[PDB]
């Protein structure tokens, strides 16, 4: 019931950020709700002497309700750095379980001084009239300090779960909280419930970085032979002995690329190399925390994504291919936005961190309709690649 | 005495590191002195202002125009920075039986000052030949020409207009700057009834209120039942300069939301680089764009008014050379506004990807307007898009939309095969240069023994790599194989330009539209593979 100090980090200013156009639907959503919460004393009204801004949208989880989303990423960045290492027996369990203790941050009061970089605004259709500005008198979801400082609460609240069942893992990030075991399905979900109750009184199934390989034919053309190479040479980029001369002299002459040519002993004996050695995990890959994640994503079509996660190139940590289908079949935007939110709660679990994403899509159509497919309650970083990669198939 | 409803201040703070702003007085002459003296007694004996003792060590400049100019200009440097930027458009705004101008007086002057800032807000008229301590004021009220009034001012207004809008929802109240415009469908008498109910609600808080269709408003010219721009000058020099053709421009642009057609590319080409007021003819495309646009803004063009129980469409007509315009309207031949849009600055683009382009500006434009995305009408087959975005590389999408069979339609001029092709003769492509001579070679050769090698000169190793794939593509027949080791040439045609600023890939454009099938395969360079004969 006492508010912590909270200082933002030196010479920097608070948020000032441009709040996007919205739907009519939203905007009237963002007022009712915003409504109850003032009336709840979670929110409060502020006057022009504030000059911060933090952009607000409305979302729609998985149900039909909707709900307030603000994009504390600015306020993130530019909120002093706050001082857990990060669970890593949560990627080695069997099933682990997110949760939203979204509603637990609305109890704690919010530092006096800290209160007005925390602003927002509802905006009006027209700018007939000026958009409906608040402030947080509360810690707000999304701010990566309300974590930070319920943190002592949320130790109380889950000691007497963890001393019950020990190897049960609960790892928090933002609003989520990620609970993990090696149990049964059935056993782990029915626990789950159970941590759910005792909340209520105060589905991921952990994913190996995918091999690289290599066709299996009983007769290759040129063509086959050509794509053979193409994708041994940008695999030599990432292991050491991958050699492709004696597969690159099948290719040599002029042939139709729908010619087949028999293999010699040489070149069966230089592939079977390199697939030895591509069966073996890659050289030296380490994961730094002092650096960044760097993640990208290929589209394959027909609902197939895929994905890999590294620091540095050619040094990947993990890789994956996103293939889901529930109601995505006609935009491929809504797919890339469920792709980058697996990504990121991925990254969440095995890291702790969101990484940066590089999306292949141009910055105007993601800016205009990413909002509209997204459930999660944080927000990563991305860039936009409108060059072409080469190495599309070399993932497929 | 009735006393008006008391209104709340703002705090207000200097920036940090700053304090109060002590500038010092220019000399000003008798009248203007006498003028001033008069001015600020009547001000002071309606309490806008008040006489300062000697202790207040901040001050600032004023002169006189009579009218009083105080600037506040260092004043504004030291103070902190407030909230508040767009104008409604009238595109957006919906049809009232009834609509009413309001303009508050004395508005800021009416707004009191944040009394622990009064004291930085104080001014000095120099007595008649300096003889004399000068005469010292601060203000009391919101000072003309300050950073914080007009945020101050905005947010009263809004505080106290609050409750007579949510206690007369059946009118509706729009708020901009010194300005009030209501509207409602209520009948004539009812409608000037809450007219004076408000400005009387208004009047308890001291705000004083007194025009008729057509508004002069923002540019615009605002009618009982529709809008359209005020009328714009052209200028009709024989010179002209950069600051010319960029106001030239801006009018245009103005115009170009109501008057479909308006084209600005070849004028605005003609400022690339300037960046100087003063220096420009126009090329023969381009006095024909002035003399269109001229023709455009001859005849009167008039919107309409937004109506919520209709549909929101937007229509898209490709113009030529990477211009496209649009009209956004509900029912057939009467627009609720127009607009353009121009390609972005590149080498190589496809009319699907400006055709999408344009729809995400549409979209934004549209929620800031009607806060919904309207339904689309696009010169595209269903089918050409729906190849399209099967077999981009990228992830694209456009809203609910259908086609419109108005030509140029947006059509896929060429299409990669995904497959070799069997039967197909195979070009084994290549193409090399010097760097320090400029001289190169570019060639194929095939599985059938076709051969050919042209010597180049003031060539580069790319535009090599590219001569190789148009000679292949000149002498093969309507389906062929071709093999490459340039990632760059691939680069460009996996991309699927249908027009770009470089001639070969032009032709290479024009070659492979000629073709039935053609499948463009990708090898390593200097690997040894056969056929690659660099
Ligand atoms: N000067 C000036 C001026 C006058 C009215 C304005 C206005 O007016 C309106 C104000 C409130 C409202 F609900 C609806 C309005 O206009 C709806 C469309 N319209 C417009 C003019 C008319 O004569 N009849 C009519 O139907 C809305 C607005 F943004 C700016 C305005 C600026």
């Amino acid at each position: 019931i006492e508010t912590v100090p909270v200082k933002l980090k030196p010479g920097m200013d608070g948020p000032k950020v441009k709040q996007w156009p919205l739907t009519e639907e939203k905007i009237k959503a963002l007022v009712e709700i915003c409504t109850e919460m003032e009336k709840e004393g979670k929110i409060s009204k502020i006057g022009p002497e504030n000059p911060y801004n933090t952009p607000v949208f409305a979302i729609k989880k998985k149900s039909t309700k909707w709900r307030k989303l603000v994009d504390f990423r600015e306020l993130n960045k530019r909120t002093q750095d706050f001082w857990i290492p990060h669970p890593a027996g949560l990627k080695k369990k069997k099933s682990v379980t997110v949760l939203d203790v979204g509603d637990a941050y609305f109890s704690v009061p919010l530092d006096e001084d800290f209160r007005k970089y925390t602003a927002f605004t509802i905006p009006s259709i027209n700018n007939e009239t000026p958009g409906i500005r608040y402030q947080y008198n509360v810690l707000p979801q999304g701010w990566k300090g309300s974590p930070a400082i319920f943190q002592s609460s949320m130790t109380k609240i889950l000691e007497p779960f963890k001393k019950q069942n020990p190897d049960i893992v609960i790892y928090q990030y933002m609003d989520d909280l990620y609970v993990g075991s090696d149990l049964e399905i059935g056993q782990h979900r029915t626990k789950i419930e159970e941590l759910r109750q005792h909340l209520l009184r105060w589905e991921l199934h952990p994913w190996t970085v995918q091999p690289i390989v290599l066709p299996e034919k009983d007769s290759w053309t040129v063509n086959d032979i050509q794509k053979l190479v193409g994708k041994l040479n940008w695999a030599s980029q990432i292991y050491p002995g991958i050699k492709v001369r004696q597969l690159s002299k099948l290719l040599r002459g002029t042939k139709a690329l729908t010619e087949v040519i028999p293999l010699t002993e040489e070149a069966e004996l230089e592939l079977a190399e390199n697939r030895e050695i591509l069966k073996e995990p890659v050289h030296g890959v380490y994961y730094d925390p002092s650096k960044d994640l760097i993640a990208e994503i290929q589209k394959q079509g027909q609902g197939q994504w895929t994905y890999q996660i590294y620091q540095e190139p050619f040094k990947n940590l993990k890789t994956g291919k996103y293939a889901r289908m529930r109601g995505a079949h006609t935009n491929d935007v809504k797919q890339l936005t469920e792709a980058v939110q697996k990504i990121t709660t991925e990254s969440i679990v095995i890291w702790g961190k969101t990484p940066k994403f590089k999306l292949p899509i141009q910055k105007e159509t993601w800016e205009t309709w990413w909002t509209e497919y997204w459930q999660a309650t944080w927000i990563p970083e991305w860039e936009f690649v409108n060059t072409p990669p080469l190495v599309k198939l070399w993932y497929q | 005495m009735v006393p008006i409803s008391p209104i709340e201040t703002v705090p207000v703070k200097l920036k940090p590191g700053m304090d109060g702003p002590k500038v010092k007085q220019w000399p000003l002459t008798e009248e203007k002195i006498k003028a001033l003296v008069e001015i600020c007694t009547e001000m002071e004996k309606e309490g806008k202002i008040s006489k300062i003792g000697p202790e207040n060590p901040y001050n600032t400049p004023v002169f006189a125009i009579w009218r009083k100019l105080v600037d506040f200009r260092e004043l504004n440097k030291r103070t902190q920075d407030f909230w508040e930027l767009g104008i409604p458009h009238p595109a957006g705004l919906k049809k009232k039986k009834s609509v009413t101008v309001l303009d508050v007086g004395d508005a800021y002057f009416s707004v009191p000052l944040d009394e622990d800032f009064r004291k930085y807000t104080a001014f000095t008229i120099p007595s008649i030949n300096n003889e004399t301590p000068g005469i010292r004021y601060q203000y009391n009220v919101l000072p003309q020409g300050w950073k914080g009034s007009p945020a101050i001012f905005q947010s009263s207004m809004t505080k106290i207009l609050e409750p007579f809008a949510a206690q007369n929802p059946d009118i509706v109240i729009c708020q901009y700057m010194d300005d009030l415009y209501v509207g409602s469908d209520l009948e004539i008498g009812q409608h000037r009834t809450k007219i004076e109910e408000l400005r009387q609600h208004l009047l308890r808080w001291g705000l004083t209120t007194p025009k008729e269709p057509p508004f002069l408003w923002m540019g615009y010219e605002l009618h009982p039942d529709k809008w359209t721009v005020q009328p714009i000058v052209l200028p009709e020099k024989d010179s002209w300069t950069v600051n010319d053709i960029q106001k030239l421009v801006g009018k245009l642009n103005w115009a170009s939301q109501i008057y479909p057609g308006i084209k600005v590319r070849q004028l605005s080409k003609l400022l690339r680089g300037t960046k100087a007021l003063t220096e420009i003819p126009l090329t023969e495309e381009a006095e024909l764009e002035l003399a269109e646009n001229r023709e455009i803004l001859k005849e009167p063009v008039h919107g309409v008014y937004y109506d919520p129980s209709k549909d929101l469409i937007a229509e898209i007509q490709k113009q030529g050379q990477g211009q496209w315009t649009y009209q956004i309207y509900q029912e057939p031949f009467k627009n609720l506004k127009t607009g353009k849009y121009a390609r972005m600055r590149g080498a190589h683009t496809n009319d699907v990807k400006q055709l999408t382009e344009a729809v995400q500006k549409i979209t934004t434009e549209s929620i800031v307007i009607w806060g919904k995305t309207p339904k689309f009408k696009l010169p595209i087959q269903k089918e050409t898009w729906e190849t399209w975005w099967t077999e981009y590389w990228q992830a694209t999408w456009i809203p609910e939309w259908e086609f419109v069979n108005t030509p140029p339609l947006v059509k896929l001029w060429y299409q990669l095969e995904k497959e070799p092709i069997v039967g197909a003769e195979t070009f084994y492509v290549d193409g090399a240069a010097n760097r320090e001579t400029k001289l190169g070679k570019a060639g194929y050769v095939t599985n059938k023994g076709r051969q050919k090698v042209v010597p180049l000169t003031n060539t580069t190793n790319q535009k090599t790599e590219l001569q190789a794939i148009y000679l292949a593509l000149q002498d093969s027949g309507l389906e062929v194989n071709i093999v490459t080791d340039s990632q760059y040439a691939l680069g460009i045609i996996q991309a699927q330009p249908d027009k770009s600023e470089s001639e070969l890939v032009n032709q290479i454009i024009e070659q492979l539209i000629k073709k039935e099938k053609v499948y463009l395969a990708w090898v390593p360079a200097h690997k040894g593979i056969g056929g690659n004969e660099q």
